[PDB]
This record gives structure tokens, C-alpha cells and sequence, in this order.
RNA sequence: AGUAGCUGGUUCCCUCCAAAGUUUCCCUCAGGAUAGCUGGCGCUCUCCGCAGUUUUAUCCGGUAAAGCGAAUGAUUAGAGGUCUUGGGGCCGAAACGAUCUCAACCUAUUCUCAAACUUUAAAUGGGUAAGAAGCCCGGCUCGCUGGUGUGGAGCCGGGCGUGGAAUGCGAGUGCCUAGUGGGCCACUUUUGGUAAGCAGAACUGGCGCUGCGGGAUGAACCGAACGCCGGGUUAAGGCGCC
RNA sequence: UUAAUUAAAACAAAGCAUCGCGAAGGCCCGCGGCGGGUGUUGACGCGAUGUGAUUUCUGCCCAGUGCUCUGAAUGUCAAAGUGAAGAAAUUCAAUGAAGCGCGGGUAAACGGCGGGAGUAACUAUGACUCUCUUAAGGUAGCCAAAUGCCUCGUCAUCUAA
RNA sequence: ACAGUGCCAGGUGGGGAGUUUGACUGGGGCGGUACACCUGUCAAACGGUAACGCAGGUGUCCUAAGGCGAGCUCAGGGAGGACAGAAACCUCCCGUGGAGCAGAAGGGCAAAAGCUCGCUUGAUCUUGAUUUUCAGUACGAAUACAGACCGUGAAAGCGGGGCCUCACGAUCCUUCUGACCUUUUGGGUUUUAAGCAGGAGGUGUCAGAAAAGUUACCACAGGGAUAACUGGCUUGUGGCGGCCAAGCGUUCAUAGCGACGUCGCUUUUUGAUCCUUCGAUGUCGGCUCUUCCUAUCAUUGUGAAGCAGAAUUCACCAAGCG
RNA sequence: GUCUCCGUAGUGUAGCGGUUAUCACGUUCGCCUAACACGCGAAAGGUCCUCGGUUCGAAACCGGGCGGAAACACCA
RNA sequence: GUCUACGGCCAUACCACCCUGAACGCGCCCGAUCUCGUCUGAUCUCGGAAGCUAAGCAGGGUCGGGCCUGGUUAGUACUUGGAUGGGAGACCGCCUGGGAAUACCGGGUGCUGUAGGCUU
């Protein structure tokens, strides 16, 4: 069996990059966090407090709590049959501005822009997605020109 | 005698027959964990809320 | 002594070199990889023909160093001591263990090491002779012999190459009048161009 | 693992740091009429012999080192407990360590 | 009528749903408790919410492969410098004087490698987001923070519905709960072993609990899952005769 | 002698040798007693063991474990009793029966009874020597024996083998 | 005035009584601890994942090796300097860490987390929340805060142990600490006792019984979950047979052999495993008797020899008969 | 094979983390004897089995090798 | 064009050598009474302004090493899902999608925020 120790199989998962080692950008304390805000969670070897447990690095979770140092982050963890929500404690150092929600934000902005912009001007506007429809039809010129012929090329033996 | 030692085979089906359900959200959230000063004046801020009524 | 080389065959466990985790590998059977002229300068010996794995498999260091032998012993004879220069190039780093029996059974049944084999691939080159071009029949029999020591298929190709070289043997003259190949004894080295205009200047000086 | 005799801690009942003398702490002879060796002696008196378990499979080579600490404060003379982790070798005020030594 | 975690048995029909041999604790290993899997009783709503799926964004990773003229470790061969050290000599009066020569050393090269190496680095995969609990305004409270009527949080009123990817589907919730807790097999991956119809794992699917067509025969293979029937057509397999 | 798978080399035996005891005793029975057996007995006896006729002999070891013997000279040592403190429960101290520790004896008590190296004028041996070593270091005898793995030991005899 | 008896107390007491005499485990025992923990790997790029799988560590150590601040920079190497050399001390230069950081390893670290000084006790007092194993219980360890008291620094800050991942222990009992504390039963005072809170004494089989053997005189409930035959898969070992051809054979590789290598067959060897059989399949050998195989010793018919004869050796069809 | 244990001058042997590696025998030199022997006075002589590691320092402590000696191998 | 103080990203910014630097700066530089600290005013601290870009620093250079970024390697290696595909096996091919990394070749060699200077 395996050890139940708390930073077992971390070997590659919190060491630093390569050429990467040394001081921590003083910008990882000066990010603004705020509660309901959406953080990537990294554990970072080289800051051993508030470190996340290692089945939390690269989940990503909500911000719930902030004190001096770390926050309170409401994070999904799966059990088995379950999905628990899970309230951690982890040190700015070691969480990073999730940039998912952002192109949804933008998309949030530019549509009541454009719900906004067409409304007055008495038109309609596509607001939702929609998936890569298949290519329509056009025309492929030759240009005076013969597809080049191809053909499979021999076996050689280049051992 | 010698008998199996672990396994989980069986088990993600068994874990599907009744799903695996996300947990439950509403749209309040408790307050048990944050920090009790941030928490103490946020009290102290709704108990005060009537005193600026009549300007509301 | 040692048991029938059918029971090692197949590259069935992780490579297991010898390591600070293994610990008491005996030495292997094979411990000299060139013979010939290895003093030969690179153009003496345009020709270069290889034994060519065809299957996946591991070869033993007992056979490594009989087909050294066996392919020597036949250039030897027939283009003589000095006119050939065989490499072979497959070293002997995986490490199969004995889980030597007579008792405990199956219990605590993890092998002590036995000796050592090459994990070769398809393709993959198991030795090579280079000699000059009027010996191309000699070593294709050569190394024709030297399969006989292996299991399993293996082919025998001659390269266009120019002899232990990377480079194609019908531009390596040119290359080299053009300096872009400088012989460095076996081989040769390759000037690009680049680097400090010092360097060309004493090539072309 | 050497103690100092004297620290400067936190004081229970003067509410602030103050200075303590340390101790090593023992246990007690026991008492003959606590409630449960008068329900021993008791329960061993008469016919049945022991009664109780006897605990052999001892394992703990060490015990855990409680200092018990007074403050020093003519009026308030109170005591507490603090307990250090386990130990083989424990000293009072041995001689602090100096460096850049030649050992003799 | 001693106890038995152990062996043997346990009596009518139909209808509906339908397992487990796994987690943790146990003088626990032929047994229990425990969660999971099951059933029953419902109830709260509905005619927004959800998903063993993709799409679009966004992070996570160190396996496959590759690398070793890149760090660690391992390893073959030549070549150029060499006095900065040693082995053989060798003129000697003898020295770092001369003469070589082979070693080590350094410099570019070169063959071959790693489950407990790595600069790189997949596929498959794991989180998150895809709106009304949102977006934007005006105001009030604070003992919290403060150059600042700052900051953050909370509260109040108000305006915005093209319900903001595809596909499919009604959801949520609460009690009570049995049996199980010996498993075994196959594709792929995989540890030990010479190997085993051997021992041990991952994923999925099976057999167990399951008939049926085919594989002559057969727990698992291939096809396909079953109310009692008629007609038609198929699958996998077949069409000398049986 | 194992009725009903073992008739024997097992048990017994005479012989031999240890051990306790002079009766308020030794050994033993019994819930109990002015109880009972040996005992209607008295050391040439009774009680407890071992070996096992005769013949010859019965070596060394008391460190271990047992048994036994001496004891206020003297460590520990219960109850009771003595003293002191205290309001008392209680606490403390002193004193110290056997038994343990201390010291002798005892092996026909249970039992035990080594290792290495050199060395004689051919070689082999090694009477002899040095060394480490334990409470003694296996003596007189006897042996591939019902006891010796190696082992179907080696030589001889018995056989054609 | 003791024997003695009655009742207490200490010793002795397998004569006798009751009881126990772990678990995992390629049968069990012996062996080991995979029984509580930690590192790397396995492990198949989230997490998780087994074997008596691999390589290792743990039951400690530290008044500083804890906390803060300041100043410095390490291993190694090059070149110099009396005694002085491979190695003492001084100097300059290069030096991404190739050192050090208690220990196993892995991560982390360069005006520091290292070395040296200075001041110190945040290793203190206190309520909750969280994380890890997880049943989302306990312990242990750890993470953000909050309330006090302090240390340190010029200060921002940092510190409630060790840079991180290990270094540990329920109920009952006992012992210590804390309060002008509660109770001590009809009331009061005082001893005592019991409570309440927090430490310690230990359960290593580490969620925590108090525990030696033998049975061949043996017993019962079971087990083919499990060993001792056969049989089955496997064939390492055993047996038998090819391929290559360095050599042997005076010469000559192959008449006969054949190294170094390598490919098979078989189940007349022994193993490995544990599928069938423990409400029983009678367990060695011999005797008897029948049959079958060929991997042929003889005999029939043949090929080849380093086959003159004779004798022998290799090979073929061949198991009729011995 | 599991487990325990041991290698120190030429021989047998000690070594209470800091020894001028202890003791006896042996060898060498000088005395004594006509000479030898005993005996008296002096001296040399340890690859501490080997590699590596912790340590300020290891023959010792800790793992891995090379030899060596023990106790176990049972129920069938 | 460019510097100084404080920075963000942290080599396109590093390392080696060479050339050039107007003005203001930043420095080198001169001293030790005071503050402060040393074996040593070398460093640290302090008071200065004679001299100099020699060095640091800045800009430029090198068929420069490194670094960054492309190409090639290559639709290769590897890989998801499929077959009563091949093969004694070892393995391999195809179908449906995804798709690397060296050697080799090219290009590039800091951008930029706040505050304050110099530069007709
Ligand atoms: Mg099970
Ligand atoms: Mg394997
Ligand atoms: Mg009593
Ligand atoms: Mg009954
Ligand atoms: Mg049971
Ligand atoms: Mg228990
Ligand atoms: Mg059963
Ligand atoms: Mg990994
Ligand atoms: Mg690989
Ligand atoms: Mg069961
Ligand atoms: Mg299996
Ligand atoms: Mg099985
Ligand atoms: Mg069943
Ligand atoms: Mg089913
Ligand atoms: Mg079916
Ligand atoms: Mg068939
Ligand atoms: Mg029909
Ligand atoms: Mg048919
Ligand atoms: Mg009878
Ligand atoms: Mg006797
Ligand atoms: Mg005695
Ligand atoms: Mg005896
Ligand atoms: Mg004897
Ligand atoms: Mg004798
Ligand atoms: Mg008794
Ligand atoms: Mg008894
Ligand atoms: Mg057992
Ligand atoms: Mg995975
Ligand atoms: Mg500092
Ligand atoms: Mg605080
Ligand atoms: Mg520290
Ligand atoms: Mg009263
Ligand atoms: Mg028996
Ligand atoms: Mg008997
Ligand atoms: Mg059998
Ligand atoms: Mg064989
Ligand atoms: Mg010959
Ligand atoms: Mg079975
Ligand atoms: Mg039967
Ligand atoms: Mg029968
Ligand atoms: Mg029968
Ligand atoms: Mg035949
Ligand atoms: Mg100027
Ligand atoms: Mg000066
Ligand atoms: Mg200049
Ligand atoms: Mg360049
Ligand atoms: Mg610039
Ligand atoms: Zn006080």
C-alpha cells in the first residue's frame, strides 16, 4: 500500500519550472482578490505556507473568504459517488485570476452593447453562439494551372 | 487462505446508477468561516440600518 | 549455467539498468564494441554495411560477443587484420534477474540479477563494418554469418553512408573539398556557417 | 535537550509576561483514599483474585517532559504545566552551546 | 431446548423493482459495524432545472514519444592540444636542457542508455465558465480599513428579457430498509515470475443473477438480451450429405 | 504386562546405594474431632527414591538449578504492638517472625565433562612446546554397537557375486 | 502457661483449580512485519490504485538546530606567499549552488531558508472555522483567522516551534495545575472526599484484552477457502533433438565429434501453482497379468565410415518377436 | 537457503569515540656458561580483512563486498 | 536622442571581448572633525568637490556562446476509438480522429509604468 503522506507523489507537481527558481514576482501579492471571484489554484513549492493539498492544484474555485494573507476558496472535490464542496484556505501565492468567466464578461458587455445599439436603431442581431456551421459553397480557381499529379513514392529501405 | 486485497472496479458504476450529483447551491450562502472581525462589523452594519431609514 | 536464451526473449519489464538500485550485476560478457582498424582516417573506408533488427526483442551479451567474434574471425580471413573496422552497436544495459529455485514458492520472489541484454527495436542498427569498396561480398557474408548467434530476423543492409559517417557517400567528397567536413580520425566533423570569422579564416588559410 | 531554569512567559492569573523559575514536574505518591483505590481496594479484597487488568506489553521508551513553571511575583506564586515533546536525555540550565570551539 | 462467527434444511401462485463481493474500524482474515449498491412509503413542485455527450473559452499535468555534440547517472571509439602531473626509455657532467614515447588531463567530436534521470512534450484525460442568484444605476449602515465621502461589505429603491452554445430529458426532496461485504473472466495498459488455466493492479464490458442464434462440444468468445403468437427481414455465421 | 492389533529389549526381581524419622516423631488419609493408616509397629523398623543377579569397576565438576546447614553478626520484611504531630480521621518514625538475600556442605541430587598453532635428520604422525580458555574440560572402558550424519566408512573374513 | 486450638497477618505451595497461550502469510511452522507512520517508484501526464512489489527511513534530535534583526556567501577550481609538502594560514580571481540547511529521500532556498554576531522565549494564554486520512468519525499533524500578553526591528513587518512532506496514543483509574468555584444530603465551621477545566503516567497487535507449553492418548464443528497422491496448465530444472561452424580428427570444419551462440520437443525427473477431491478416490516397493509407445539393445532389409577381413561406429524403413 | 556471529604484529589473543593499538609466546641484539638451556638488560615488528558513509576525530559506530564458524530445514 | 529615483514582466534583458559617450546626471574620486564601524576610513558611516570617463553605467559591434522565436525533423514517433485484419509468436498493417522532440537552417537581441532632469 501507499503512505498517507501529505505532500506524497508531489515530486513534479510542486517543484518550480525550469529556470523559473528564485525570488516570487512581488505582482502575486499585488493582485486584487474579492469575495465571489472565480481563482486557479497552483501550489507553489516555493512558499510552504498555505500550501493547497495536493488534490486541489489545478482545480479552480470560489472565493469566499479574504484575510491578510490567503482566502477562502469553495472548491468541488469528488469522493467516490459524491461531489463535495470544499472550503480551503490558501495563500495568495498559490491561486491565480481564472480567465474563464472573462470571455463570457466580455460577451456579457458586447451583447447588451449590441442589444442596446440595435434596439434604437429598430434591427435584430445575433447575440447567442452557435457551433461552426459547415462550410458553404464556392468556387476554387485554377488559374490556368494543372493540379500537381501526385503518386506514393517507392519503398526504400532507410536503415 | 490468500483472498483479493483491494479494487475498484464495479465502482464509477455503481456511483452512476443514482448520479453524481454536483452539491446543492442557493443563492445565500452561510457566513460560518470568514473572518470573525470582517464578520463583527457586518453585523455591526445591519444593526444600524434603521438609523438612515427616513433619508432612504 | 545460465538458462536457455528463450526464457529472455521478449522486452517483457521495464528497462533495469544497473543502477545504486541494482546493486551486484555481474560483468558482461561483451566489453570490447570495436575491432579492425579503429585508426582507419574516415575516407580509407567508403563502405559501411549493418545487421538491421527486424523484431523487438532482447539480445544477450553472450551473443553480442559471440557474433563479434564470428563476424571478425571471417573479415579477419578474408580482407585481413588492418582492412576493415567492425563497430558493434548495441550495449548490454538491461538487467534480467533469476528467481533461483531448488523453499518459499512464490513468496518473496523478486530475482536477483543474472546478466545483462541489449534492448533492441525494428530498425535498429546491431552492428556495423566498414572496409574499403571491393569488399562489399565479405561483409555482406560476414555479417550473414553473425546472424546465426541471434534470435529472431534480422536483415543486412549496406548503407549510403560513407563509412561511420552521417552523410550521404555520394556528396561526401564534395562536402569535404568544400570544407564543410573536417576528418577528425574515424569520422568527421561538420563546419557550419556560423560562428566566430576567426574559425574560416584558418580553415581557408 | 537542555532547559533554561528562568523564562519570561505568559502568567495566568497576573494576566501578562512575567519571569518563572522552571522545574522538572513528578507525579505524586498516590493517595490511599482516592475514590477509585478505595473502589480498588475494595473490589481486591475477599476470594477471585486480580480484578483488574495488568498492563505489561510496555513499548515507550520515553516519557513526555512537563516543566512546571511559577511565577516568580511574591503575591501571585501561581504554577502551571507545560509539557515539552519526549526526550531520552533532560536537563535544567546545562551549559549553553559555544561555537567556534576546540574540542578537547 | 447448554453455546456454536461453523455444516444441513427452511413448505402456495402470479405481478413489479432488483444487488454485492468494494471503502473505513474491529485479537479483524469462514465474522461483524460502517459507507456504497437495493426495495418500499411517500411528499414538494413542473408540464426553470438537469446530463457517464459534444462545442466554445480557460486553466491543470510530466506519462507515451524524445534528449544525452543539455543538468544527474551510465557508457564505446577515434582525433587535436599538453606540461599542469605520472609510466617507459633515451644523450648525458645534468638541470624544466634535449629526445621521443604511453598514460592520464583539457578541447571539440562520436556509439549506446534510464521505473526510482531530464531541457522538451503528446494523445486520451481532470477542473471551471457559457447570465435574471445576471448587467447597470441612485441612495443608506458600519464599531471594519482610512490622507481622502477612501476601501470593502451589507441593506434599500429602480431600469433592463433576443432565458445569451449544440443535443437530449420533468425534476427535487425525506424517512424506513433487506441482501451483500469469498468473486471470477476478456480487449487495452500493467507488477512479480522461465512460465502457468499462476499471483497482484487500472479502465471498460461481461459471467456471477441470463435465457436465445452462431463458435460441433463449452460460465465469459461473436451476434443479440426474453411477455404468448402469425407474417416479413435480418445479425454473427453459414449453403457437398449429415 | 496393554481383556479385544504390541509378550517384548518394557515391568518386577534378588543384589547395590542414597534419603527421613527415637513417637509431641517420619510418611500419609480426612469437611470435622481426645479423628484415622503404617502400628498387635520401634532403626536387623517403618516410610521415600534410584540402579537392577554374579564378576571387574564406578573417574573429574558444587559454577547453574535443587536440597541442606549457622545465624541478630545483619540488607529487605506483614499484621499486631510502641512512640510523636494533629481537632480527629490520618500521617510519620522507631522496632524487624519466617522467607528471601549473605556464607558453608552436598552429584549412587537434576545434570555437565573445549578450541587453536608449531614441533622428531625422507614423508606421515606428532610423545614434546606455546596460546585462548571454562565449575570440570570425557578418566577406565566401549564402538559405524538397538547409539556414527557423511556412509553401502576403511582393512580382513564369510560368497561366484 | 508452653504443646494445642479459634481468628487475623507474611512466606511457601503445578499437590490441586480455572484460564490463556496474537494476526498477516502463495498450507501451516521457522523466517519477515508488508500490523502505526514517512520519501522516491510502481502508477498507465488530475486525484485514487494491489502483491511477503522495488529502493530507503521512523519511535529520536534541538535554549538553539525556536523567534527577530543585521552583515556576509557556499562546494570546487586557478594563480601566488618564510619554515609549508597532496593537505595548516594569508591574498587575488572564477564560481547558478555543483555547498549547507539534525536525519531517509523528494521538493524548496543566494544582499536567503545557508554561515556569523546581537537581542530574545510566538515552543506562552484563549474560543471557534478549515485541511489532510476519512465514514467526510477520532487521533495525530497541519492551514487561515480572531482575542490577549510579549520578542524583535529604525520600520514595513515577522514570530503563537524546527523551510515542507514523518517523528505518535481513547474510555476507566491515578498524579499535578486553576478559581475568595460547585457539592460533601437536617443546619453551621473545619479537615477529607467528589466535581468542573487543562497537562502527564499507555496501551508499538500503535481506534488501545491482563496471558507459556505439549499431545503419537487425543476430542469436536468445519474446510477441498488449505497442505500431504493422481489428474490438469507451465517446463525453470531434468531428459532428448536441431541450426551456425572456431576447432578436434597427422592432412581434412560436418566419417565420427564439436566451442561460443542460438531454436525446439517431451512430461518416464524435480520444481512452481492450489483448479477437482477432506459426510475419505486405501498411501512405497515387490509378486502376478495384459496391453500400448519409440526416443531401436538384439534380430529382418538397407545407406555411410578415419568399412581390407573380423570387430565396431553413424543413419534409414522398422515396435513383428525377444 | 534463513538467522546469529567472527576477522587486530610471525601464533593465540585484549582494546570503558581521543591508546606511543594490550598480554603471553615468538624473532633480533647484548650479558651469563667452555658451550647450550634457564636466567638478566635492551630492540624491531600491526595494510586493525576490503570499500563507502555519519563524526571535530572511527580499528571501534553505520551499510556493501571477501573469507570463516555456528543453530535451524518440521506434519506428511 | 537619452539619463536619474522607484518599479512591472524577469536573459530579446545574460556572459565574453572591442569601440564610442555631447549636456545634466550617476559614478569614480579627496578627507576622517563630527555620526558610525573596522586588524585596516578597504567595506559601512560621515564631511566634501581638486581631478577623470580609466572603470562601473549607457549605446553600438562579433558569419560571438546563451537566450527568444520560426522552419525542418514530420503528418514522422506516439496516440483515442474499430475489425471473426495478418502473423506460431515478436510484433505489424489498415479504418476513424489527435499529433510530438533532437541534430540541421533562418530571424531577433529587452519592452515598458510613475516622478524628475538634460538635449534649438
Ligand atoms: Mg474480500
Ligand atoms: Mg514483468
Ligand atoms: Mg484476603
Ligand atoms: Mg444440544
Ligand atoms: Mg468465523
Ligand atoms: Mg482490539
Ligand atoms: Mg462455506
Ligand atoms: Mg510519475
Ligand atoms: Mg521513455
Ligand atoms: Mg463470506
Ligand atoms: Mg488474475
Ligand atoms: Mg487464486
Ligand atoms: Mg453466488
Ligand atoms: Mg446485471
Ligand atoms: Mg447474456
Ligand atoms: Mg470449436
Ligand atoms: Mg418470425
Ligand atoms: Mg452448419
Ligand atoms: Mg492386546
Ligand atoms: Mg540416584
Ligand atoms: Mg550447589
Ligand atoms: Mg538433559
Ligand atoms: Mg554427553
Ligand atoms: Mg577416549
Ligand atoms: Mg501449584
Ligand atoms: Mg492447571
Ligand atoms: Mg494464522
Ligand atoms: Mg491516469
Ligand atoms: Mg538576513
Ligand atoms: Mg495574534
Ligand atoms: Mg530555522
Ligand atoms: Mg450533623
Ligand atoms: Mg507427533
Ligand atoms: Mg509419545
Ligand atoms: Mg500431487
Ligand atoms: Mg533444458
Ligand atoms: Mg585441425
Ligand atoms: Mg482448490
Ligand atoms: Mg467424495
Ligand atoms: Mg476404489
Ligand atoms: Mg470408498
Ligand atoms: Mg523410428
Ligand atoms: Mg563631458
Ligand atoms: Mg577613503
Ligand atoms: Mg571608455
Ligand atoms: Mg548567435
Ligand atoms: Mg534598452
Ligand atoms: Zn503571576
Amino acid at each position: 500500500t501507499n503512505t498517507k503522506g501529505k505532500r506524497r507523489g508531489t515530486r513534479y507537481m510542486f517543484s518550480r519550472p525550469f529556470r523559473k527558481h528564485g525570488v516570487v514576482p512581488l505582482a502575486t501579492y499585488m493582485r486584487i482578490y474579492k469575495k465571489g471571484d472565480i481563482v486557479d489554484i497552483k501550489g507553489m513549492g516555493t512558499v510552504q505556507k498555505g500550501m493547497p493539498h495536493k488534490c486541489y492544484h489545478g482545480k479552480t474555485g470560489r472565493v469566499y473568504n479574504v484575510t491578510q494573507h490567503a482566502v477562502g476558496i469553495v472548491v468541488n472535490k469528488q469522493v467516490k459517488g459524491k461531489i463535495l464542496a470544499k472550503r480551503i484556505n490558501v495563500r495568495i501565492e498559490h491561486i491565480k485570476h481564472s480567465k474563464s468567466r472573462d470571455s463570457f464578461l466580455k460577451r456579457v458587455k458586447e451583447n447588451d452593447q449590441k442589444k442596446k445599439e440595435a434596439k434604437e436603431k429598430g434591427t435584430w442581431v445575433q447575440l447567442k453562439r452557435q457551433p461552426a456551421p459547415p462550410r458553404e459553397a464556392h468556387f476554387v480557381r485554377t488559374n490556368g494551372k494543372e493540379p500537381e499529379l501526385l503518386e506514393p513514392i517507392p519503398y526504400e529501405f532507410m536503415a | 487462505a490468500k483472498s483479493k486485497n483491494h479494487t475498484t472496479h464495479n465502482q464509477s458504476r455503481k456511483w452512476h446508477r443514482n448520479g453524481i450529483k454536483k452539491p446543492r447551491s442557493q443563492r445565500y450562502e452561510s457566513l460560518k468561516g470568514v473572518d470573525p472581525k470582517f464578520l463583527r462589523n457586518m453585523r455591526f452594519a445591519k444593526k444600524h440600518n434603521k438609523k438612515g431609514l427616513k433619508k432612504m | 549455467g545460465r538458462r536457455p536464451a528463450r526464457c529472455y526473449r521478449y522486452c517483457k519489464n521495464k528497462p533495469y539498468p544497473k543502477s545504486r538500485f541494482c546493486r551486484g550485476v555481474p560483468d558482461a560478457k561483451i566489453r570490447i564494441f570495436d575491432l579492425g582498424r579503429k585508426k582507419a582516417k574516415v575516407d580509407e573506408f567508403p563502405l559501411c554495411g549493418h545487421m538491421v533488427s527486424d523484431e523487438y526483442e532482447q539480445l544477450s551479451s553472450e551473443a553480442l560477443e559471440a557474433a563479434r567474434i564470428c563476424a571478425n574471425k571471417y573479415m579477419v580471413k578474408s580482407c585481413g587484420k588492418d582492412g576493415f573496422h567492425i563497430r558493434v552497436r548495441l550495449h548490454p544495459f538491461h538487467v534480467i534477474r533469476i528467481n533461483k529455485m531448488l523453499q518459499t514458492g512464490m513468496r518473496g520472489a523478486f530475482g536477483k540479477p543474472q546478466g545483462t541484454v541489449a534492448r533492441v527495436h525494428i530498425g535498429q542498427v546491431i552492428m556495423s563494418i566498414r572496409t574499403k569498396l571491393q569488399n562489399k561480398e565479405h561483409v555482406v557474408e560476414a555479417l550473414r554469418r553473425a546472424k546465426f548467434k541471434f534470435p529472431g530476423r534480422q536483415k543486412i543492409h549496406i548503407s549510403k553512408k560513407w563509412g561511420f559517417t552521417k552523410f550521404n557517400a555520394d556528396e561526401f567528397e564534395d562536402m569535404v573539398a568544400e570544407k564543410r567536413l573536417i576528418p577528425d580520425g574515424c569520422g568527421v566533423k561538420y563546419i557550419p556557417n556560423r560562428g566566430p570569422l576567426d574559425k574560416w579564416r584558418a580553415l581557408h588559410s | 535537550v537542555n532547559v533554561p531554569k528562568t523564562r519570561r512567559t505568559f502568567c495566568k492569573k497576573c494576566g501578562k509576561h512575567q519571569p518563572h523559575k522552571v522545574t522538572q514536574y513528578k507525579k505524586g505518591k498516590d493517595s490511599l483514599y482516592a475514590q477509585g483505590k478505595r473502589r480498588y481496594d475494595r473490589k481486591q479484597s475477599g476470594y477471585g483474585g486480580q480484578t483488574k487488568p495488568i498492563f505489561r506489553k510496555k513499548a515507550k521508551t520515553t516519557k513526555k517532559i512537563v516543566l512546571r513553571l511559577e511565577c516568580v511575583e511574591p503575591n501571585c506564586r501561581s504554577k502551571r504545566m507545560l509539557a515539552i515533546k519526549r526526550c531520552k536525555h533532560f536537563e535544567l540550565g546545562g551549559d549553553k552551546k559555544r561555537k567556534g570551539q576546540v574540542i578537547q
